């Protein structure tokens, strides 16, 4: 995997 | 608020990630018996002659070491895979005790840890789109056992005490992670997922057969850092590993005779  | 505790662990995960029950979930027990000697299978090139590492961040799980792709400074490439794939990162799961702490087992045995070099797919562009394609990701698995001490190991051991909490970072440049290789490139490989959530089924998985040493102070210092942040009650950080997964319609391929 996630943003990140 | 996943995490690894008795409340937000790994048999939760689904609730959240309903694909943590999917078709191809990581890890898995690798039963040596069963895997296939592939002969078409290519050695694995590991090329980090000129990998740039960056920082390492306790990210509330592990701790990551971070390396600049933005460049085929430090890639892997040959073994299953085709085409280039880049470092981004490498970090370790780990037990409380040496007998449990690897995500994959061998014949059902636990490593005292498992260190993950996490690389994506060029052809994607970024990591954030290599996830989402089922050739995006390259995880090279090491496993770690309690022995002699891996001198190339104590850098990153030392720098420890600097990122003790959730959110700390600090710099840590001209490491150079051809230092926790074993000698023989021999692997297994299969088709699978990220150990963690958001547990995407994007990764090739290349797990090597040679495990490396560490010695029980280095991983000890592991054992030390926490979960929690400055300030918060102190949870230490250890068995953040997940359990082996169903196997379903997959083969695990070995390299080697
Ligand atoms: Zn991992």
């Amino acid at each position: 995997x996630s943003l990140p | 608020h996943w995490g690894y505790g008795k409340h937000n662990g790994p048999e939760h995960w689904h609730k959240d990630f309903p694909i943590a029950k999917g078709e191809r979930q990581s890890p898995v027990d690798i039963d040596t018996h069963t895997a296939k000697y592939d002969p078409s299978l290519k050695p694995l090139s590991v090329s980090y002659d000129q990998a740039t590492s960056l920082r390492i961040l306790n990210n509330g799980h592990a701790f990551n070491v971070e390396f600049d792709d933005s460049q085929d400074k430090a890639v892997l490439k040959g073994g299953p895979l085709d085409g280039t794939y880049r470092l981004i990162q490498f970090h370790f799961h780990w037990g409380s005790l040496d007998g449990q702490g690897s995500e994959h087992t061998v014949d059902k045995k636990k490593y005292a840890a498992e260190l993950h070099l996490v690389h994506w797919n060029t052809k994607y562009g970024d990591f954030g789109k290599a996830v989402q394609q089922p050739d995006g990701l390259a995880v090279l698995g090491i496993f770690l056992k309690v022995g002699s001490a891996k001198p190339g190991l104590q850098k990153v051991v030392d720098v420890l005490d600097s990122i003790k909490t959730k959110g700390k970072s600090a710099d840590f440049t001209n490491f150079d992670p051809r230092g926790l290789l074993p000698e023989s490139l021999d692997y297994w490989t299969y088709p699978g997922s990220l150990t963690t959530p958001p547990l995407l089924e994007c990764v090739t998985w290349i797990v090597l057969k040679e495990p490396i040493s560490v010695s029980s102070e280095q991983v000890l210092k592991f054992r030390k850092l926490n979960f929690n942040g400055e300030g918060e009650p102190e949870e230490l950080m250890v068995d953040n590993w997940r359990p082996a997964q169903p196997l379903k319609n997959r083969q695990i391929k070995a390299s080697f005779k």
